[PDB]
């Protein structure tokens, strides 16, 4: 015939260091064009307010 | 003032004092001079709007 009593204490220091990195995108709007341009007038008259 | 009801007077038509783009067969007063503008869609680009 046996009877056993037990008791416990525990400390636990857990240090965690997380890194994370995300790349978001939209398939309709994925890039923006910026065109450098220059106008030429090879004609004989000047032209005003050119668009 | 124009027999064909188009915006060019019979005088302007026969004498040639007219928009030059008006095709020659329509220079005649009894022939109506009007644009016929239809759009055709050469191709259609869908872009799925997805993140």
């Amino acid at each position: 015939n046996s009877s056993t009593v037990a008791i416990d204490h525990s400390l636990s220091l857990a240090g965690e260091r997380t890194w994370a990195e995300t790349m978001g995108l939209n398939t309709a709007d994925t890039a923006r064009l910026n065109a450098n341009i220059r106008y030429v007038n090879t004609g004989t008259a000047p032209i005003y307010n050119v668009l | 003032w124009s027999t064909a009801s188009d915006p060019y007077s019979d005088f302007e038509k026969v004498t040639g004092r007219i928009d030059k783009n008006v095709s020659p067969e329509a220079r005649h007063p009894l022939v109506a001079a009007y644009p016929i503008v239809h759009v055709d869609m050469e191709n259609i680009i869908l872009s799925k709007n997805e993140d």
